[PDB]
RNA sequence: AAGCAGCUUUACAGAUCAAUGGCGGAGGGAGGUCAACAUCAAGAACUGUGGGCGCCUAUAGAACUUAUAACGAACAUGGUUCUUGCCUUUUACCAGAACCAUCCGGGUGUUGUCUCCAUAGAAACAGGUAAAGCUGUCCGUUACUGUGGGCUUGCCAUAUUUUUUGGAACUUUUC
């Protein structure tokens, strides 16, 4: 299938990891292991903030996805 | 400045892939990589890279209609009038190129072009120099003859990596019209053939060293590409790259069972043949011979290939190539058989060793860089540059070295320039870059002011790592210059430009050798009529416009000695006596092939700065070389050894340790030039015999003084020795048809140089391949009385390889025996002829 | 998969290993696995007290490799 | 995967990632792996406790990295 | 399908009709196929003996173009005390290099150089040999997968020999799909005049090629490009309006109402 | 490369039978030894004019390149001037060089048509240029279903060390 997962492509993400951190940006790629790609990242550990730029994330560190906004134009 | 970058967008036709992604990949040290590409004659090479450059721009403008389909070959990397209209590469081309491989993970690449065509081996050598490995392409017809071994001895001689291309399969089988077990045992006779000649290692369809194409029908074999593309969607992945390994080189399978048994049940040709030659044949004869329809089908129900009703309605040939063009996806199987076949830990030492003294001192912290050519490009002139070390920018001011001044080895020791420009090169298109990254070539500008030929660059801080960096050599260009043309201007006044004129030629021509003489006749020195032609004309066109004087054409004698004495200063205080010796025609043979010393072969004389218990072990060893003279050998010459031969030195031993200097010195002197013709002398050994020296030696002894005295010492050397008169032979390489042999004898008859010294039948083609030799002074005008004699059939090279240097067959001087001129000389009587006439443009 | 790791570069040389417990160990490199298990001769804890062993560390608890000299 | 061709893209500039240690590494990336192995130089460590040092040579396991940074010119490279 | 149309421009074709049509024009045609065998017969070889003023043995010869060989110096470079007698440097070779043999070479234009000899074989005798047949004259040298094509079994079909014959034709056969071309616009027998006499010939017809090397290099050296934008064909035009009218009818009829049409006018 | 599902369509029964959204259409096909009017090697870059919103498109002039790789895998004659000729001169040539012509053709576009053919129609209306659904309205199926076609798809199936069959669970102190 991953019929869904490909249909998430090129928009704004909130990705919620097992280490807690919550990574936010666009995707650019997706992988069979669950390897996420993120544009323009900022983690939220919590009033906080910090700018990564450009992150490859594994699958066994991530929990779940949500979305923030639309495809960008 | 960027705006006029911007008129320059229009310029260059663009790309896929873009650049600053490709151009980012740069800096990164491990990726790209340099690839050379040589074959001889029409291998296909500048064909090849025409695929390439398809494979990578969408947009490319030039390509009329007429070429696009078909049937007039697209020559992108030929960029001169000059070979344009020749139909032969002259002045290698590169392209800086993006790739990919089958992983789809991309390298940047330098792809490099050089000429097939021997007496342009110049710039193979420098081209060679770049490269990080070569493809060596080949005519599927002629497999691999002489000029072939000449190339991979050579390349492996220069520790680079390889790859082979077996080329215009199409010819095969359409021309040739072989049945498919015909071809395989074809293929294979040749990789054995050439393994043979592949020392310490051998290639193989599955070694991917191996790789098949057709560039005028523009597809490509890698059997890993070829299967994946294909077979690979069939069985599980498992069995795969052991299947791989299950295809070339005898093996069966009868059905779905792998069996090595001699093709038991019915039908037999090996795995190779099953995947690949027959249903390529299918390929080509179908689509030649078969209802469109019929194929299509095909194509989607094999291959998964679409028809377009354009495509459809094609002449034969036309659509025969958009048939695989289509079917085989933008080469990448050749990339990857690169991608894979080059080791930068392993053999980077290796090469970076070659050309230098290895060290390793300064890594890093410094920039130090490769200098090998001065370059024409459609805007004046570059340069063309390989970066070992530093990074590089516009105005960046860098210091300049040449490989001569590095043959030497603080202030005054570097002319140093800025960087005015820096460019890649997009083949007729040039691409402006300000920053350059370690290990990518690339052209520079204002640079051409520093030097001629082989030029070292560097820019270091440190007089630590000034100390410590190496330096290259003078690079050998691996066929000596040998031909000889006198110049001179038609109206003397207009002397000076010529001058400039031969200066940047020297610069834009590697091999070629000029000088002036004291008679101020100007003298040109090439390899071949066709090579000194080419300059000719860009002489009479592109620099200077004056219309120019030529001579005849002529060869380079040479003075030898075949098996007392006296020597006096003028102001006797030195009692001299030197004579001569002929010498070993084994050492002369190794002194011909100049080495490491790796192995049993007799390392070159240059090895006499390894140890002269290590030179006189090779020498006492291999030769019976007298173990006395190897430890009384002194010097080596550009030429051949000299000797320090008798009690009386060590009688005054610490007097002599004083003045080596002068007579080694005094010594390269004399041999430079010579007794006879002032041209070199060869096969000669000095034994020391005598000397006194100058009473109580108050600046006595002077490099003034004993200079051109051991300088006489040496000409009477010779003049005693019974001297004769070295010259030099065109090893020849001839391709035939075979009916026609006898037609060939005839002309080497006349030719005088009339040796057949080998004759060869070629594997399953009407070809004979005739080896043979005739003098360069008898060479003239060789190839076309071939070419018309044999109605276009046959071919011809004149190549000069081991350098072998007959005897003049008359006696140096006996005066009678000539007969007037406007006639060929007597052929017993020659020397004096070709001496006395030198000499009377000389003394 | 068993991508053969470059440790041909530390065979037979000095290496300073660090593994999982923040333990740490000296050792000339003999031999590798496929899933990088190490061979180490002249073994040599780091508590500071250091006890001669003589060895073979398993892949998965490795962190990283060090080299003590150039 | 596309996950896995980026960072081999990013060999040879330098990057920042995370394990599940806790610490933070930043170098010049020398090579890679299938499995997410990395091999850096002239690392600069940061733990939780804010300690720095400096690691010559350095091997990690893949299944340890939580998530790799990656340098900002390898948006353009092709997918 | 054939064609365009009734204005019958733009022909095409299919496979067997060419072979069929080339194995019949074939005796009308005998050309060497190869480039490489014409050298000193192509076009650039002649101009550059021409502006060079050379004498091809089977090539045309010409005026000079440039009328003065007047200019005889000797000097310390001429002189034939310096220089080495070998060879007698024939002609051709100051066609083939001309920058190298003939000196002061002016509007020359560069040749070709070698192309690759080609080897094709061909069966001109026995038309029942197969597909691929090994010359005589050559050197001496699970269950459920398979093959692709070999899924048909035999590649060898009843076409492809002749299409592999046709692979290589010059240039109206190998090409299956063209235009129309006036009568007189097709020239038979230039093919003819470029080839080798060989021997057996008469001086006439050999001189004869001569001639028409002549006349072909001066048929060639000059190009024109007009363009006739204004002029309607005559006919077109004047068969406008009354005093003319259109018909058909038998060609020497037309002939004849010409013999006695001119005839009048004549008297 | 079968089947399932998804996507696109499709003969369709359909929701709506509204506002929608998509694709096409608002002047067909082909062929006319049918004509009229234009135009005609290609390409980057400079200048001028016009149109549309500094950019894009068209036309004219100048420079450079292409092998003059070729409007025609065709070539015929004439004129002026320079070398050639000779005596003759003409007809005129001869034999070249240059520069000008003419003639025989060819291709493209536009327009008007002629012949054989095509089946919905919304081919309906209003705006202008050198051009057109170019624009605005507009209508055909239709934007959400099930039967029927094709693929651009699942990438094709791994619980035992580097991701998806867990080293997790739990407690406590500091700010
Ligand atoms: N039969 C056949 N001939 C080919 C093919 N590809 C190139 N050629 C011939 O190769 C000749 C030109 O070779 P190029 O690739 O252009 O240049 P080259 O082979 O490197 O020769 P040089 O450049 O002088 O070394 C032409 O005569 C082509 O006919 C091919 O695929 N099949």
């Amino acid at each position: 299938h991953s019929s869904r997962l490909a249909n998430l492509i090129d928009y704004k993400l909130r990705v919620l990891t097992q280490d807690g951190r919550v990574y936010i940006g666009q995707l650019m790629a997706f992988d069979k292991h669950m390897n996420l790609v993120l544009n323009e990242c900022i983690e939220e550990r919590v009033v906080e903030k910090r700018v990564l730029g450009l992150t490859i994330l594994r699958g066994e560190q991530i929990l779940s996805t949500v979305v923030e906004d639309k495809p960008l134009l | 400045e960027h705006t006029i970058f911007t008129q320059l967008k229009k310029n260059i036709p663009k790309t896929r892939y873009n650049r600053d992604y490709m151009l980012s990949m740069a800096n990164i040290p491990e990726r790209i990589i340099n690839v050379g590409v040589i074959g001889p004659l029409h291998s296909g090479k500048t064909s090849l890279m025409d695929l390439l450059v398809i494979d990578s721009h969408k947009r490319i403008p030039d390509m009329s209609k007429n070429v696009e389909l078909g049937w007039k070959p697209l020559r992108y990397l030929d960029n001169l009038k000059q070979e344009i209209d020749r139909g032969l590469s002259i002045k290698l081309n590169g392209s800086t190129l993006l790739c990919t491989d089958l992983e789809s993970k991309s390298r940047m690449i330098n792809f490099l072009d050089a000429p097939g065509h021997v007496n342009f081996m110049d710039e193979t050598a420098v081209a060679l120099a770049a490269s990080d490995l070569v493809l060596i392409v080949i005519d599927v017809v002629e497999g691999v003859t002489f000029v072939v071994e000449q190339l991979i001895k050579q390349s492996i001689k220069n520790n680079v990596a390889m790859c082979f291309v077996i080329n215009k399969l199409d010819r095969l089988i359409l021309d040739l019209k072989l049945p498919p077990m015909d071809a395989y045992l074809k293929l294979n006779h040749i990789i054995a053939n050439i393994n043979s000649f592949t020392k310490g290692n051998v290639f193989s369809p599955i070694d991917n060293n191996i790789i098949f194409a057709s560039t005028k029908l523009g597809f490509t074999f890698t059997i890993k590409e070829f299967v994946s593309y294909y077979y690979a969607h069939s069985i599980p992945s498992s069995k795969i790259d052991d299947f791989t390994t299950r295809l070339w080189g005898s093996v069966y399978y009868h059905k779905g069972n792998f069996r090595t048994k001699p093709f038991e049940n019915v039908e037999k040709y090996p795995t190779f043949v099953e995947f690949i030659l027959i249903p390529l044949y299918k390929i080509f004869s179908y689509a030649l011979s078969m209802e469109k329809d019929k194929l299509k089908n095909l194509l989607r129900s094999n291959f998964r290939v679409n028809l377009s009703q354009e495509a459809l309605q094609y002449d034969p040939q036309p659509f025969l190539k958009h048939v695989l063009q289509l079917i085989f996806r933008q080469q990448t199987g050749l990339v990857d058989a690169i991608t894979r076949c080059y080791q930068p830990f392993e053999l980077f030492d290796n090469k970076t060793a070659h050309l230098s003294i290895p060290g390793k001192s300064t890594p890093e912290g410094t920039l130090w860089a490769h200098v090998l050519k001065t370059v024409d490009y459609g805007g004046a002139e570059w340069s063309l540059v390989r970066i070992y070390s530093g990074l590089l920018k516009r105005g960046d001011t860098v210091r300049i070295l040449d490989t001569s001044q590095s043959e030497s080895r603080e202030d005054d020791e570097t002319p140093s320039c800025e960087v005015e420009e820096i460019g890649l090169l997009g083949g007729r298109y040039v691409y402006p870059v300000h920053e350059a990254h370690k290990g990518q070539i690339v052209l520079i500008k204002g640079i051409s002011s520093a030097y001629i030929k082989s030029a070292t660059l560097y820019s270091v801080k440190s007089k630590e790592d000034m100390k410590q960096l190496k330096f290259f050599k003078p690079l050998d260009y691996i066929t000596e210059a040998v031909f000889k043309i006198v110049l001179q201007p038609l109206l003397p006044r207009e002397l000076p430009k010529l001058l400039d004129a031969l200066n940047k030629i020297s610069k834009y021509y590697p091999g070629v050798i000029i000088k002036v003489e004291e008679s101020g006749e100007h003298v040109i020195l090439g390899n071949g009529e066709l090579y000194m032609d080419c300059l000719l004309y860009d002489l009479r066109a592109s620099y200077a416009k004056i219309e120019i004087k030529i001579s005849d054409p002529l060869t380079v004698f040479s003075e030898s000695c075949s098996n007392s004495r006296l020597g006096e200063e003028n102001l006797p205080g030195l009692s001299i006596s030197v004579a001569a010796e002929p010498m070993d025609s084994k050492m002369i043979q190794d002194l011909s092939r100049n080495t490491l010393g790796k192995g049993q072969n007799c390392l070159d004389i240059d090895g006499i700065m390894d140890n002269p218990r290590k030179l006189s072990k090779i020498l006492r060893t291999e030769y019976g070389w007298d173990s006395l003279a190897s430890r009384n050998v002194w010097s080596f010459y550009n030429g051949n050894v000299l000797i320090n031969d008798t009690l009386p030195d060590e009688i005054s031993p610490e007097l002599l340790s004083k003045y080596k200097e002068q007579i080694i010195q005094g010594f390269y002197w004399a041999v430079k030039e010579g007794p006879l013709a002032e041209e070199p002398i060869y096969g000669v050994q000095y034994k020391l015999l005598s000397i006194s020296v100058p009473s109580d030696v108050n600046i006595d002894v002077m490099k003034s003084q004993i200079i051109p005295l051991m300088k006489k010492a040496c000409y009477v050397g010779l003049l005693t020795a019974i001297p004769i008169l070295l010259e030099p032979i065109y090893e020849v390489d001839i391709t035939v048809h075979a009916p026609l042999l006898p037609i060939v004898e005839e002309l080497m008859k006349k030719r005088r140089g009339s040796r057949i010294y080998k004759t060869i039948k070629v594997a399953g083609t009407p070809l004979l391949e005739v080896r043979g030799q005739v003098p360069v002074i008898e060479s003239a005008g060789f190839e076309t009385d071939l070419r018309l004699s044999t109605n276009g059939l046959g071919m011809c090279q004149l190549y000069f390889w081991h350098k072998i240097w007959r005897k003049v067959p008359g006696d140096v001087l006996d005066k009678d025996a000539f007969i007037p001129k406007l006639k060929p000389a007597p052929i017993n009587s020659l020397s004096r002829d070709f001496v006395m006439k030198t000499r009377r443009r000389k003394g | 998969m068993v991508s053969t790791p470059e440790l041909k570069k530390y065979m037979d040389k000095k290496i300073l290993l660090n593994i999982n417990g923040s333990r740490k160990v000296a050792g000339i490199l003999r031999g590798y696995d496929i899933f990088l298990n190490v061979v180490l001769d002249d073994a040599m804890e780091i508590n500071a007290n250091n006890h001669q062993l003589g060895t073979v560390i398993r892949g998965n608890s490795i962190i990283s490799l060090e080299a003590l000299d150039a | 995967g596309i996950p896995v061709k980026l960072l081999n893209e990013a060999q040879g500039h330098i990057v920042s990632l995370e394990l599940t240690t806790g610490a933070t590494y930043r170098g010049k990336l020398v090579e890679s792996e299938d499995s997410m192995n990395v091999q850096l130089r002239d690392v600069i460590a940061t733990e939780p406790q804010g300690a720095v040092t400096h690691m010559d040579q350095i091997f990690v396991r893949g299944s340890q990295i939580k998530f790799i940074v990656v340098p900002d010119l390898l948006k353009n490279a092709p997918l | 399908k054939k064609v365009n149309g009734t204005s019958y421009k733009k022909w095409s074709f299919d496979l067997p009709e060419m072979s069929n049509l080339y194995r019949l024009s074939t005796p009308l045609r005998d050309e060497v196929t190869d480039k490489n065998y014409y050298y000193l017969f192509d076009k650039k070889s002649f101009f550059n003996g021409k502006a060079l003023n050379n004498a091809i043995p089977g090539g045309p010869k010409f005026e000079p173009l440039y009328p003065r060989e007047e200019e005889e110096d000797y000097n310390e470079f001429n002189s034939i005390d310096r220089v080495i007698f070998r060879v007698p440097i024939r002609s051709e070779y100051k066609v083939a290099f001309p920058h190298l043999y003939n000196s002061r070479p002016r509007s020359v234009r560069i040749p070709w150089y070698n192309n690759p000899v080609s080897c094709i074989i061909q069966n001109d005798e026995e038309y029942d040999t197969p597909a691929l047949f090994f010359d005589p004259s050559l050197n001496p040298i699970p269950e459920d997968f398979a093959p692709l094509l070999a899924e048909e079994e035999e590649l060898i079909l009843p076409n492809t020999k002749d299409a592999m014959s046709l692979y290589h034709s010059p240039f109206p056969f190998n090409r299956t799909k063209g235009k129309m071309v006036r009568a007189q616009d097709v020239a038979l027998a230039k093919k003819w005049f470029l080839q080798h006499p060989d021997e057996e010939y008469p001086v006439k017809v050999k001189v004869s090629y001569q001639k028409l090397l002549k006349n072909y290099v001066l048929n060639e050296l000059h190009p024109t490009l007009p363009t006739n934008h204004n002029k309607t064909k005559l006919l077109k035009s004047l068969k406008n309006t009354k005093y003319f009218q259109q018909t058909t009818i038998d060609w020497v009829e037309a002939g004849l109402q010409l013999c006695r049409q001119g005839h009048n006018m004549l008297n």
